[PDB]
DNA sequence: TTCATACGCCTCTCTGCTTATCGGTAG
């Protein structure tokens, strides 16, 4: 359990969002999600109530 | 035990001085 | 500008033109390396590299010539030339299986 | 001219450097004395023959020992007429009427025979040089402090004197002062 | 292998298993290199001020520390530094040590590095204003206190990796080596 | 006790371990970033000694 | 990497899991019906 | 019928050393902040205790994860343990979780 | 001594009962110990396991 | 004289620290 706690709290990836080399982040989405964001956040995007609610629920899933 | 090397470089007007330091160390 | 002229390198600076100037020449040079490709590691590391200078008198090294003065000889043995260092003896927590002394091991718990 | 004023300039710069040395160590001298513009230097030091004799080359150095408040003891140094002791190093003045320190400046034509007798008198030493013409913009040397009461630091850190970083005796900055073990 | 043992002591100095000191500070600032990205991001810190105030809960951070002593020492130190920031490096004395040497930076508020004070003052000398500077300084100093290396870090190991791992892709090809 | 394959750098500064596994990686955005994809073959293989309370 | 994170117990579990007088073995030879004891010749 | 009590006075020996190399109360020059390493080790040790059939004051949680139970105890400060945080010289700076802020 | 899981206190619950087999009590606190009458005091624990088994002063 | 089997012999990279000659001076 000591090693479990060390991994979950000190070695867990979330605790290591940054790198001690220069303090910059290293973790994030890369290529497909970058293109998807560029296309989605553009002003040429519009979504009806159904599409908006469906996207939000699929993205969130609060039950988890 | 300590760095007293250069203190006893001239004692023979030699081992007499080091007797004081050890008791001083615990003092 | 004969006042401001420097072939700044540990080749001649540390000999006479200062002694603690190592903590300003070593870091300056090692940063000047990464300044080419602009990797730019934090200056905190380039000054944490001070066993090279402050751990002894002048300009130690990260090799067998530097490992000698270290107290515990287990690290020296695990490094190169495991033979000579063993003779002079007549990481260690790893060798004996003792709990380490960093992180959660840098202290103790009770009660 | 020739290589005549060059030696005078070298010696003047060395003299100013030594005055700065003693003032930093804690022996008060006049600020305008440490300045000593070269025109005034040659006015006071002008040989009838135009030689490094300068007709007044009687360089005398004596201390002030101002910081007795923090240093419980502080001796003296007698550096007299050390303009041109000889062409080379000659044992001449082993000890004088000083009881903690003493500075002998030579032309670096070192004589190992004269290098003896130096580690003999307990309160004395010497590390002199030719010109030493320190502090500079190229110099990143942090100004040194002689902590007379390092006991407070040792108590607050719970250390031993060895566990600190060690600066060697032969360090040129550690030779700027009379730093000991 | 050389730095396998050097680690940050409970005191601000860095000591091995033997306890030998390598440096009293961590680069003269003692700030963890991870939690330091937005120390100088003063505009962003000013924004979301209430969120920062909620995360650095100041109600609980008053019964186990004091501020006034370190703050006064820092004020006097900055005053003297500004008085004598003109004369050269070799002509300056040490009337007062930097605050970190005087006080535990992680226990006494306001105990921050010199450059941190200079940059904070330079930023605050811009008018344009909750927005009270007297509380903005308090929050910034609380963040600085919260951004300090914990006792027991593997610094040294971290420094070695940060020097070595980036060097793998450092250089391939094109006087000085 | 040798140069590079010595007992130190082969059985003291590094060891073979139990309750470990190795495989190849298949990316999957449908998992939480702090989670990993464990095939069921590993699940029946890797075990954890846990006391009964 | 185990050390760099400071995970001491993790390092111990990845790298794991005596003569009292001499301090440098030999023991556990019961004779007839007694429990196992120590008979270190170095002792 | 006592024998060589204190094991030739060695029990008294070096116990004075431990007491001398120990910062006393009100002189604790240590920043009050449960560091990440201390928090992780405390959580693990408390979880191990609970696993070895140990009673816990907090009966609010009905799950079965010892580490989660330990996290809840840390939230409620109901952890009966003491951190020994000795300086590298060997001087011990004792601290209690009750007086230690965990954030 | 095979340490029972809870010994930060010794008020009741037989925490002293059948503890010698694993008649006074000794408690080691390197820091200046409190008054030597408190029903609670520190107990050293093993680095990994939850036990303490070095030595205590008790005779009969 | 041989067969069976134990015995039976020899070409493309560089540091840091072994040590060299050699004389010069107070004794
Ligand atoms: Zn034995």
């Amino acid at each position: 359990e000591n090693a479990r706690a060390e991994a979950l709290n000190l070695a867990n990836t979330d605790s290591q969002y940054l790198t001690p080399t220069s303090g910059s982040p290293v973790r994030g989405l890369i290529q497909d999600h970058i293109s998807a964001g560029v296309w989605l956040t553009s002003k040429d995007s519009f979504f009806t109530r159904e599409q908006y609610q469906q996207y939000i629920y699929g993205c969130i899933r609060p039950e988890d | 035990l300590i760095d007293e090397s250069y203190k006893l470089d001239e004692i023979t007007l030699r081992s007499e001085y080091v007797d004081m330091a050890i008791a001083k160390a615990l003092s | 500008d004969v006042d401001g002229i420097t072939s700044n390198d540990v080749a001649a600076v540390l000999k006479t033109y200062g002694v603690e100037a190592a903590r300003n020449t070593i870091v300056n040079e090692i940063n000047n390396v990464f300044s080419r490709y602009a990797i730019s590691v934090s200056f905190r590391h380039l000054d944490l590299i001070a066993d090279m200078m402050t751990r002894q008198g002048t300009y130690l090294a990260f090799n067998r010539q530097g490992m000698e003065t270290s107290t515990s000889s287990f690290m020296k043995m695990s490094y190169e030339t495991t033979c000579q260092f063993l003779t002079k003896a007549v990481s260690a927590r790893i060798v004996v299986g003792k709990l380490n002394n960093v992180g959660t091991g840098s202290f103790d718990v009770l009660a | 001219d020739q290589e005549n004023e060059r030696n005078i300039s070298r010696l003047w710069r060395a003299f100013r450097t030594v005055k700065e040395m003693v003032k930093d160590r804690g022996y008060f001298i006049t600020q305008e004395e440490v300045e000593l513009p070269l025109e005034d230097f040659k006015a006071k030091y002008c040989d009838s023959m135009g030689r490094p004799q300068r007709k007044m080359m009687s360089f005398q150095a004596n201390p002030t020992e101002e910081s007795i408040s923090k240093f419980p003891d502080m001796g003296s140094l007698w550096v007299e007429f050390c303009d041109e002791p000889s062409v080379g190093v000659k044992v001449i003045h082993i000890q004088e009427k000083n009881f903690q320190t003493g500075i002998f400046v030579y032309q670096n034509n070192i004589t190992p025979s004269a290098m003896k007798l130096v580690p003999s008198i307990p309160p004395a030493t010497i590390e002199t040089f030719n010109e030493a013409a320190t502090h500079h913009e190229l110099v990143p040397k942090h100004i040194r402090l002689s902590s007379d009461e390092k006991r407070e630091l040792l108590k607050r850190y719970r250390l031993k004197e060895s566990q600190l970083p060690r600066i060697q005796r032969a360090d040129p900055v550690a030779l700027y002062l009379g730093l000991k073990r | 292998k050389q730095l396998e043992g050097v680690h940050v002591s409970y005191d601000n100095s860095i000591r091995d298993a033997d306890g030998t000191l390598v440096q009293f500070m961590y680069g003269g600032d003692a700030i963890d290199i991870t939690k330091e990205s937005h120390m100088t991001q003063f505009e962003f810190c000013l924004d979301n001020y209430y969120a920062l105030l909620k995360k650095y809960n100041p109600s609980a951070l008053i019964e186990h520390l004091d501020v006034e002593s370190a703050l006064k020492y820092s004020k006097k130190t900055l005053k003297y530094r500004k008085k004598h920031s003109k004369e050269p490096h070799y002509k300056q004395s040490v009337k007062y040590d930097p605050v970190l040497a005087k006080y535990n930076p992680a226990k006494y508020l306001g105990s921050v590095s010199e450059n941190f004070q200079d940059k904070l003052e330079s930023f605050l000398d811009k008018n344009s204003k909750g927005v009270n500077e007297k509380k903005f300084r308090a929050l910034m100093q609380l963040k600085y206190m919260r951004s300090l290396i914990n006792p027991g870090e593997a610094v040294g190991i971290i420094a070695s990796q940060s020097v070595g791992e980036p060097s793998t892709q450092m250089t391939l090809n094109t006087n000085v080596t | 006790l040798e140069k590079k394959e010595g007992l130190f750098r082969k059985h003291m500064m590094g060891k073979r371990v139990n309750y470990a596994a190795r495989s190849v990686i298949s990316p999957d955005p449908n998992i939480e970033t702090n989670e990993i994809g464990v095939p069921p073959v590993f699940a029946v293989k890797l075990t954890y000694p846990e006391p009964v309370t | 990497a185990l050390i760099g994170h400071g995970t001491s117990f993790l390092l111990q579990d990845r790298l794991l899991n005596v003569c009292r007088e001499c301090g440098s073995t030999q023991q556990s030879v019961p004779r007839i019906g007694s429990i196992s004891t120590v008979c270190c010749r170095r002792c | 019928g006592n024998g060589p009590e204190d094991f030739q006075q060695h029990e008294q020996i070096r116990r004075k050393t431990l007491k001398e190399k120990a910062i006393p109360k009100d002189q604790r020059a240590t920043t009050p902040y449960m560091t990440k390493y201390e928090r992780a080790r405390i959580l693990g040790t408390r979880a191990l205790q609970i696993s070895m059939n140990a009673p816990v004051f907090v009966d609010l949680e009905g799950e079965t994860d010892p580490l989660r139970i330990a996290m809840k105890e840390l939230a409620e400060k109901k952890i009966p343990l003491v951190i020994r945080r000795y300086l590298p010289d060997g001087s011990f700076e004792d601290w209690s979780v009750e007086e230690l802020i965990v954030d | 001594v095979s340490l029972a899981p809870m010994y930060l206190e010794n008020p009741l619950q037989g925490v002293m009962k059948q503890h010698l087999n694993p008649e006074g009590l000794k408690i080691l606190d390197a820091d200046p110990l409190s008054k030597e009458d408190t029903s609670e005091k520190l107990i050293k624990i093993t680095p990994d396991t939850p036990f303490g088994f070095t030595w205590c002063h008790v005779n009969l």
